[PDB]
């Protein structure tokens, strides 16, 4: 039931939604070893992602958490980098999405910095890269990011030493 | 999957030595996340 509408670059959601991605790009402590190395992007299409079913799971759950939560969903526009990403779009995000071993614990991961979720396009560390040159940080090669709504409720605050 | 702290929804972290690295968001339930726009793109190599 999943559709995709593309955006036009001269739409302002379009422009939104790149100048989000291009302004939260930063430096990483891995030298790029994960995700590449690389400034800004070459952002190539932005489609609105469309399911009924996936959007009324979505919103009733907001209902609960927000209900929780005193009547605030704390929602958020956020990254999600994944090799799942096809997956995703169709099915849902759910358990087999979750990083198990992550150091905030086994949930599903979302970044304020487009760059953060760029390292886990290709798997976790970046895995062995793109699959045609093997290249962790391949300028040919095409990536997906997804930019999701997430609704955070009653969030606890972690400090990490990163 | 784990369960969300008790009485919480999520987790953030927050980076606490890299001032210029912004949050992470951590979900427990996959109905909490829509995913809303699915980006095609290239990095690019610096000049
Ligand atoms: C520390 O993990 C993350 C921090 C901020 C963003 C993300 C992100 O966008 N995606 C992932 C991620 C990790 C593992 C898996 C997989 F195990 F399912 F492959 C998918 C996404 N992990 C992320
Ligand atoms: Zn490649």
């Amino acid at each position: 039931g999943t559709i995709l509408i593309d955006l036009s670059p001269d739409d302002k959601e379009f422009q939104s939604v790149e100048e989000e991605m291009q302004s939260t790009v930063r430096e990483h402590r891995d030298g790029g070893h994960a995700g590449g190395i690389f400034n800004r992007y070459n952002i190539l299409k932005i489609q609105k992602v469309c399911n009924k079913k996936l959007w009324e799971r979505y919103t009733h759950r907001r209902k609960e958490v927000s209900e929780e939560n005193h009547n605030h969903a704390n929602e958020r526009m956020l990254f999600h980098g994944s090799p799942f990403v096809n997956a995703i779009i169709h099915k849902g995000f759910d358990e087999r999405h979750a990083y198990i071993g992550g150091m905030f614990g086994a949930g599903i991961y979302f970044a304020e910095n487009s760059s953060k979720s760029n390292q886990y396009v290709y798997g976790i560390g970046g895995g062995t890269g793109c699959p045609v040159h093997k290249d962790r940080s391949c300028y040919i090669c095409h990536r997906q990011l997804l930019f999701c709504r997430v609704t955070l409720g009653k969030s606890f605050l972690q400090f990490s030493a990163m | 999957m784990a369960h969300s702290p008790p009485g919480h929804h999520s987790v953030t972290g927050r980076p606490s030595v890299n001032g210029l690295a912004l949050a992470e968001y951590v979900i427990y339930r996959g109905e909490q996340a829509y995913p809303e726009y699915l980006i095609t793109y290239q990095i690019m190599r610096p000049e």
